[PDB]
């Protein structure tokens, strides 16, 4: 069947994460 | 000392920020993962086995919008794409009632829009149909569906699509499904609306549309034998499914859609409504084989895609079997029929799959049993050459040769079609059924 809800990019902040 | 920087973490790192202390770094891992896994199926695969799943879905419950609404969005994406363990593991930890439960408490358009889109794409796997039609069917009713439609204006149709998108495939198969939605307080009242709302805006094509349907035509699918105390003050719930007004939508959307996948879902809908034997049924046969139903759906046959063409076919069938404007039907069905068999100079009929063209001939069958001005029309159009043609291909499959053989025996029934063959040198025996 049709996976409808899809597939989205995303925003975040590379620097944050650490 | 160390200035911040743009170093990118390996997908273990990820996982693991998930649960640090601060939501400004549970957010930010969780939608940078999101980005990870946009069209990459072998990060979707990754995050499962990293174990990442129950994390994101732990993480549903978080207070904190910027952090479920984060997690949400990486589990969409993960919903997606061909590997279904992934799906499945989403299931496993109580995905499902775990979105319900965010649902419920939703405020907002884009977090139930990512929200619903999930569900979207976890419907699609067979194994967590029931699941959701079990934790999610009256959440998706309630908090989406009745607030939404304007049934009691239109509004959030994104939402509203992919939750009728999800219902749809839930309810694809199984009676148990079906029986369950019909069964859902305003749920079909709210879907007709829906429909009838955006037909009125002079939108017959969107995918809303499409979804509600689609899902009207799962509905009607077995109605009658199973809708509560098959037995058969104004009517509601199921009963709606089989009275006059949705049945002259499924008519006018057949007039107005452009689209392949609602015109073969309203055609479907008007095929499930006529199968049964049953007062309802008799009632929307008979309404159904007038001058402008019948063409409406005669003309889907000229329709350039072949699932059309075929819906159709089983719709003008049920329509057959306890006809009495014999001319009628006859008039509206025969000629564009032979028109989609192989043997002419329509290129597209010779392409045609079997399914395909054992529907049309199984429908000519019908439309010719106790009708000597349909078997003259066939005649009349040159479809008997193409019944020979099919019924003596070298290539064509037993099946597909049985079909036409039918179809010729009961054209051999009758004296003012035997005679013109027997002219010929055909003999009743040269087109044996087996």
């Amino acid at each position: 069947d049709e996976e409808g809800g899809g597939e989205e990019d995303q925003d975040f902040d590379l620097s944050q994460l650490h | 000392p160390p200035p911040p920087n743009w170093r990118q973490p390996e997908l273990p790192e990820v996982i693991a920020m998930l649960g640090f202390r601060l939501d400004a770094v549970k957010s930010n891992a969780a939608a940078y993962l999101q980005h990870l896994c946009y069209r990459n199926d072998k990060v979707k695969t990754d995050v499962r086995k990293l174990k990442g799943i129950p994390v994101l879905v732990g993480l549903l419950d978080h207070p904190k919008k910027e952090v479920h609404l984060g997690a949400c969005g990486a589990l969409k994406n993960i919903s997606f794409g061909r590997d279904q363990d992934n799906k499945i593991a989403i299931k496993n930890c109580d995905g499902v009632p775990a979105l319900v439960r965010l649902l419920r408490k939703a405020r907002d358009m884009d977090l139930t829009e990512v929200i619903t889109g999930t569900l979207w794409n976890l419907s699609s796997h067979d194994s967590i149909k029931m699941e959701i039609v079990d934790h999610a069917l009256h959440a998706l009713t309630d908090e989406v569906i009745i607030p939404h439609s304007g049934w009691e204006h239109i509004e959030w149709e994104s939402v509203l699509t992919n939750t009728a998108g999800c219902l749809r495939n839930v309810s694809s198969e199984r009676s148990e499904a079906r029986r369950k939605l019909r069964e859902c307080d305003g749920l079909v009242d709210a879907l007709i609306f829906i429909v009838q709302a955006e037909i009125g805006q002079k939108d017959s094509d969107s995918k809303l549309v499409e979804n509600c349907v689609c899902l009207l035509r799962n509905l009607s699918y077995q109605v009658h034998r199973e809708i509560p105390q098959a037995e058969r003050s104004p009517a509601r719930g199921y009963e709606l499914l089989f009275q006059p007004e949705v049945v002259r939508i499924y008519i006018s959307l057949l007039k107005e859609s452009k689209t392949p996948a609602i015109l073969e879902a309203s055609a479907g809908a008007i095929q499930n409504l006529c199968a049964g034997r049953w007062t309802y049924g008799r009632y929307i046969r008979s309404a159904l084989r007038q001058e402008k139903a019948l063409s409406a759906i005669a003309d889907l046959l000229t329709n350039e895609h072949e699932r059309v063409v075929k819906a159709a076919s089983g719709a003008l069938r049920n329509l057959a079997v306890d006809a009495r404007n014999k001319e009628l039907i006859g008039k509206h069905a025969i000629p564009n029929l032979v028109k989609n068999l192989p043997g002419g100079q329509q290129n597209s009929s010779w392409n045609f799959s079997e399914d395909t063209v054992i529907s049309i001939l199984n429908t000519i069958n019908e439309v010719i049993a106790e009708n000597l001005e349909a078997a003259k029309k066939l005649r009349e159009t040159q479809g008997i050459e193409k019944l020979v043609l099919i019924n003596k291909s070298g290539n064509r499959s037993e099946k597909e040769v049985r079909a036409a053989a039918l179809v010729l025996q009961t054209i051999w029934g009758y004296k003012e079609l035997r005679k013109p063959l027997e002219k010929e040198g055909w003999k009743k025996s040269d087109f044996q059924v087996n």
